[PDB]
């Protein structure tokens, strides 16, 4: 069960490394708003963790409840660990990323848990363009 | 008179600011153009009081 | 009932709550408002239903001359309200800053992210 919960932190490690690298000018002026809308999502994760901390001090957070909590968020956080590892790989900037992220909302059109994130992320990456 | 209507529009701003009305400059410009027709102001009360209400009903 | 009288009836209500020179400016305004009339009748129905220092107040060390008015020394207590409104704003801020974030540190889970609501 730990090995089922463990992919969340791996799908977090290459998301903060998206924020703290893709904020750079050199990656372009589309990777700026790309990583300011992947910074917002990490703050959302930080909200979840705090609520669960308040639960855990009262003896009221256990592995089952946590596993129920995070399972909608493995269609949230794990999606970020894929777009980050395709945009960073090679050289994708500007319009090339934005086609690659229009290609990745046709790879999520039946889940609806991931699709809302794809639409938000490409609604922020379309703004400087 | 064209200089006078500008000064009367500027003197009109303060008594709509200090009375805590719902008007600022834009609503003042709309409502002063409406009142020049001859439209009754006691009815305009309700449309302003409901434009400011209907946004709060959504939140 | 005239138009300029309806501004005067609220000049009085200015004068009740302090703020003398504000009502003194209003009465300089009422002589030019009528020596447009249908707008001020709209201003009285919205009257209070809308959305929500100086070195010439209690100082006498400025001026080319000052009028001598003796000791008063009981308006120094309403120079403390002149500061008390400031420091009571800066503590109301700290009450609405600890609330908005303790409400996110502590809540039922699944309410801080709508994607977990699916």
């Amino acid at each position: 069960l730990v090995h089922r919960i463990l992919p969340v932190a791996a799908s977090y490690s290459a998301v903060t490394r998206f924020i703290e690298e893709k904020s750079s000018f050199e990656y372009g002026q589309v990777n700026h708003a790309l990583a300011a809308a992947m910074r917002t999502l990490v703050k959302e994760h930080l909200i979840l963790v705090s609520q669960l901390e308040q639960l855990h001090r009262q003896g009221l957070l256990s592995l089952q409840k946590l596993w129920f909590y995070i399972q909608p968020a493995m269609r949230t956080m794990d999606i970020l660990a894929s777009l980050a590892t395709s945009v960073d790989k090679g050289e994708c900037l500007g319009g090339s990323t934005l086609s690659l992220l229009h290609d990745r909302s046709f790879s999520y059109t039946g889940d609806s848990q991931a699709q809302e994130l794809c639409l938000y992320l490409t609604k922020a990456a379309s703004a400087p363009y | 008179n064209l200089n006078a209507v500008r000064e009367t529009m500027d003197v009109l701003l303060e008594i709509s600011r200090i009375l805590n009305t719902g008007l600022d400059m834009e609503t003042l410009s709309i409502c002063v153009r409406l009142c020049e027709q001859g439209i009754n102001p006691e009815a305009l009360s309700s449309v302003i009081k409901e434009l400011r209400k209907a946004t709060e009903a959504l939140k | 009932l005239p138009a300029r009288n309806k501004i005067l009836m609220l000049s009085f209500d200015l004068r009740v709550g302090g703020l003398g020179p504000k009502a003194d400016r209003l009465e300089e305004l009422v002589e030019e408002l009528e020596a447009v009339g249908s707008v001020l009748d709209l201003l009285v129905q919205l009257a209070g239903s809308g959305p929500p220092r100086d070195y010439f107040l209690n100082n006498k060390h400025v001026g080319r001359n000052v009028p001598y008015s003796g000791y008063d020394c009981d308006d120094l207590s309403v120079f403390e309200m002149d500061v008390q409104s400031l420091i009571s704003r800066e503590e109301c801020l700290c009450h609405s800053m600890i609330q908005e974030t303790l409400q996110v540190m502590e809540a039922a889970p699944g309410t801080g992210l709508p994607t977990v609501g699916l």
